[PDB]
RNA sequence: AGGGAAACAACCCAGACCGCCAGCUAAGGUCCCAAAGUUGUGGUUAAGUGGUAAACGAUGUGGGAAGGCUUAGACAGCUA
RNA sequence: UGUCGGCUCAUCACAUCCUGGGGCUGAAGCCGGUCCCAAGGGUAUGGCUGUUCGCCAUUUAAAGUGGUACGCGAGCUGGG
RNA sequence: CUGAAAGCAUCUAAGCGGGAAACUUGCCUCAAGAUGAGAUCUCACUGGGAACUUGAUUCCCCUGAAGGGCCGUCGAAGAC
């Protein structure tokens, strides 16, 4: 339970309206952050944020310690926003964006195009590097994962779209 | 067919047919069931007053 | 879908192009159908439009379907169809004519198809015959088998014996228009359609289509 | 002096209206099923029809405990060969909501030509109001 | 994935879990050692 | 023979002289079919287990008696 | 209570032959091996022999395994 | 994917996704005897008297419509 007697240690600039259960968290370049607790949930606001039980359960005990971590993500999300890297190995792979839809070359027949929805924005510094940016972590999340099953890492040569810091594992033929 | 029937009339009163039998033989009465199902369909306000009569006996 | 007309099969025929190839054709007489009663949903449920063709004598019109006929001042025709539309507009009055169709436009022809009266497993199931030869006994174009033994003990539902090649509706789809006469009030058709000639066709953009 | 019998000519019928909006679905059955025979009157005889109209307002709200809500499944023959069908609960609410409280009630009734008249008395309705205003069907707490 | 009866570690980075109540092992070194069932 | 075990000679209860629109019990039972507790108190199970199974496998969960490390810093992580 | 094989007509199981979706590979590619999910639809013609089977010849995406009185003679045959 | 019980890890315990010829529709046909017998449009019929066991009653006279059938000529419809 080290993770539920932790605080959330909230930033400067926040803001924090808790009117029953239902939960916000107000911030800059990004806001309107919502979720609502299992009513076997406690929180007790101050200077800064804490988390208990209702009850003794098993159960009650195993979600409070998600809800600490959820809430946290929620607070940093709107001050500093989650980000991951993509990187393309292989010849004649690359990928471009454009607004709110993401080409990607990927050696198909066809082209094909993401479209990424509402919040997340990405951008390609480079050819071969995928930037994508947002507000809260399980979305930017799930984006990024659905950009990796177009075509995910190879063994033999490395090639296809991998994260930034994910090991491959390698071999050579017989 | 008489059990049944004591047993709905019973409940109207606020009782069921198996603690009703156990406050009758507490007191003391010893009608039949064949009487009993009788008054409940004919002579309502009779069979509230045995009803209540078993209710008294705390059973 | 939802919206066509009702023709007469007129028969087949063929057309030869410039390039030499030839069209199998059938023809179809669509006289300008009658909007008999318009169906929505507050005062139906369900949203269509119901249709009269042809012309019939004064005096095999009863009394009842003649005052249907004369709310809407449509004349009688014989018989009454109904299509169910989709989102259309028809006042009761109206015309329907081969017009709603074009060159391409596949399309679908429903029609009631000729009649063989009881027909035997090989011609309407397609079994095939026992031996001709080889010592056969009075059963030549007999079923044989329909059944096992104690278990189940009983004959299956659906199983297929003889009797009734119908004289039954069917539709046959992704039909090409060749050509589409306005002034005659035809319709060429690439290809077969039910029934014989002279019977009531229904004639409907194609269901399908797609490719 | 002989027991006493009831007419099907002179039974006293009344009308209910009972919310299925949160109640189990089998402790729920079993309290429409003594209502449509008449367990719950002294009058009540064996081979005469004596229960009352029950009708009820909200069945998709009706809910299962447990895992029974995807594991709980339907089966009917059609007669073909292979002609076995399946549904499930979740499946079925969402299909034909009506037909999840009268299959449940319909078996708890005897299977005889006076079980299909007790059965018929049963107006099973999906929404919050009924056409049946005009009986004034008075609540019934489950 | 190799399904048996008796599913157990293979090496250090093996890892027992129950998912959807089914007992797995997923490892990280080697992606020979998933098992299911057991 | 009768009641129970769904139906079910050989299992459980019990041995039918006749009649009764009287009562008490046995085996087995008391939410509806279908007579009788949606009875009371303290726990277990989440598997529809109950309502078919063996070697063997598993951080499923309840209870109990003891151990090894540990503010001279224990166990996991992270940096050499 | 008519017993092998052939013919006609079938129906179900999945312990899947092809087509469909996947994990591992001593998986470079084209091919494969093995295991998991899947029963919708398909799933040879002949030479020899009474043969089921089998062996040959040429095909096919493939020429599945079984239950049904080793399905089927008040449906046929009658080679054994 | 996010995520704890169990500072890590973890597709799951709360929450959110992708996914097959199998399943429900989409395509074609039958279908209110679906006794739970559904719905729409239009058409027809607007007289007396008596006996009562006093209203879903019985009889007498007059009036029989909308329509259906018999009959006849037949049909790419058909054993009848
Ligand atoms: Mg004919
Ligand atoms: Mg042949
Ligand atoms: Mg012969
Ligand atoms: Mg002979
Ligand atoms: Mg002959
Ligand atoms: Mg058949
Ligand atoms: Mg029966
Ligand atoms: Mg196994
Ligand atoms: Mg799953
Ligand atoms: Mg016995
Ligand atoms: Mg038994
Ligand atoms: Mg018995
Ligand atoms: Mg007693
Ligand atoms: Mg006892
Ligand atoms: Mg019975
Ligand atoms: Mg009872
Ligand atoms: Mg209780
Ligand atoms: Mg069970
Ligand atoms: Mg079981
Ligand atoms: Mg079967
Ligand atoms: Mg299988
Ligand atoms: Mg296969
Ligand atoms: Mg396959
Ligand atoms: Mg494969
Ligand atoms: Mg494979
Ligand atoms: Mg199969
Ligand atoms: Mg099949
Ligand atoms: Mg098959
Ligand atoms: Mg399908
Ligand atoms: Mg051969
Ligand atoms: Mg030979
Ligand atoms: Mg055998
Ligand atoms: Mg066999
Ligand atoms: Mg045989
Ligand atoms: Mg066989
Ligand atoms: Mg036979
Ligand atoms: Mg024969
Ligand atoms: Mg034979
Ligand atoms: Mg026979
Ligand atoms: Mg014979
Ligand atoms: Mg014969
Ligand atoms: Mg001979
Ligand atoms: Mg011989
Ligand atoms: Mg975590
Ligand atoms: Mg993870
Ligand atoms: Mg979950
Ligand atoms: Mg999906
Ligand atoms: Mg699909
Ligand atoms: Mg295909
Ligand atoms: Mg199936
Ligand atoms: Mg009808
Ligand atoms: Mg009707
Ligand atoms: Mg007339
Ligand atoms: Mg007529
Ligand atoms: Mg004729
Ligand atoms: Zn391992």
């Amino acid at each position: 339970s080290r993770v539920a007697k932790n605080p959330v240690k909230l930033p400067a600039g926040v803001e924090i309206k808790l009117a029953g259960q239902q939960l916000s968290i107000k911030g800059a370049k990004g806001a309107l952050e919502l979720k609502v607790h299992p009513s076997v949930e406690v929180i007790q606001d101050s200077g800064e944020l804490r988390f208990a039980a209702r009850n003794g359960d098993q159960q009650t005990r195993a979600m409070a310690g998600t809800t600490r971590a959820l809430v946290n993500n929620m607070v940093v999300g709107v001050s500093q926003g989650f980000e991951r890297k993509l990187q393309l190995v292989g010849v004649g792979y690359k990928a471009q964006a454009k607004g709110q839809v993401l080409s990607l070359s990927l050696g198909f027949s066809h082209p094909v195009d993401y479209e990424l929805p509402a919040g997340i924005v990405a951008e390609t510094p480079s050819q071969t590097d995928i930037l994508i940016k947002g507000i809260d972590k399980q979305l930017v999340g799930q984006v990024a994962a659905e950009i990796r099953d177009f075509r995910p890492p190879e063994p033999y040569k490395g090639k296809g779209v991998r994260y930034a810091d994910e090991v491959v594992r390698r071999k050579e033929a017989k | 067919l008489w059990i049944a029937r004591i047993n709905a009339g019973a409940r109207q009163n606020g009782l069921s047919y198996s603690r009703l039998i156990a406050g009758l033989k507490k007191a003391a009465i010893e009608i039949d069931r064949k009487v009993l199902a009788d008054l409940a369909v004919n002579e309502k306000a009779a069979f509230t007053a045995i009803v209540e009569k078993a209710k008294a006996s705390l059973a | 879908m939802t919206i066509g007309v009702v023709g007469r099969k007129c028969g087949m025929t063929r057309i030869f192009t410039e390039e030499g190839v030839s069209i199998p054709v059938t023809v179809i007489e669509v006289e300008p159908n009658r909007v008999t009663q318009f169906k929505t949903e507050e005062t139906d449920g369900y949203r269509a439009v119901q249709v009269t063709a042809g012309e019939r004598r004064a005096s095999r019109v009863t009394k009842a379907q003649a005052g249907h006929f004369a709310k809407a001042n449509v004349a009688a025709g014989r018989g009454v169809w109904e299509f169910r539309l989709g989102e259309e507009q028809y006042a009761a009055g109206d015309q329907i004519t081969v017009d709603l169709f074009q060159a391409g436009q596949m399309v679908d022809v429903t029609g009631e198809s000729k009649g063989k009266g009881f027909a035997g497993t090989i011609k309407r199931w397609n079994f095939r015959g026992q031996d001709n030869t080889h010592g056969n006994s009075v059963s030549h174009r007999v079923p044989g088998s329909i059944g096992q033994c104690q278990t189940p003990g009983r004959v299956f539902k659906g199983k297929k014996m003889s009797g009734h090649l119908g004289a039954e509706r069917v539709t046959v789809q992704s039909l090409e228009i060749v050509r589409v006469d306005a002034e005659r009030n035809l319709l060429l058709v690439k290809g077969a359609v039910p029934g014989a000639t002279g019977g009531d066709v229904i004639v409907r953009p194609a269901a399908k289509a797609r490719g | 002096m002989k027991t006493y019998t009831a007419k099907p000519e002179t039974v006293q019928r009344d009308w209910f209206v009972v919310d299925a909006a949160g109640q189990t679905l089998g402790r729920l059955a079993t309290e429409i099923a003594r209502r449509l025979r008449g367990k719950h009157k002294p009058e009540y005889t064996p081979h005469v029809d004596t229960g009352d109209y029950i009708v009820v307002i909200n069945a998709e709200q009706v809910r299962v405990t447990g895992a029974k809500t995807t594991d709980k499944m339907y089966y009917h023959h059609s007669g073909f060969p292979g002609g076995i069908k399946s549904i499930n609960f979740e499946k079925l609410i969402a299909k034909a909501p009506e037909r999840v409280i009268e299959t449940a009630v319909k078996g708890m009734l005897p299977k005889n030509p006076l079980g299909r008249d007790m059965y018929r008395k049963l107006k099973v309705y999906k929404g919050a109001s009924h056409p049946h205003t005009a009986q004034q069907p008075q609540e019934l707490k489950i | 994935m190799k399904v048996r009866a008796s599913v157990k570690k293979l090496c250090r980075n093996c890892k027992i879990i129950r998912r959807d109540g089914i007992v797995r092992v997923i490892c990280s070194a080697e992606p020979r050692h998933k098992q299911r069932q057991g």
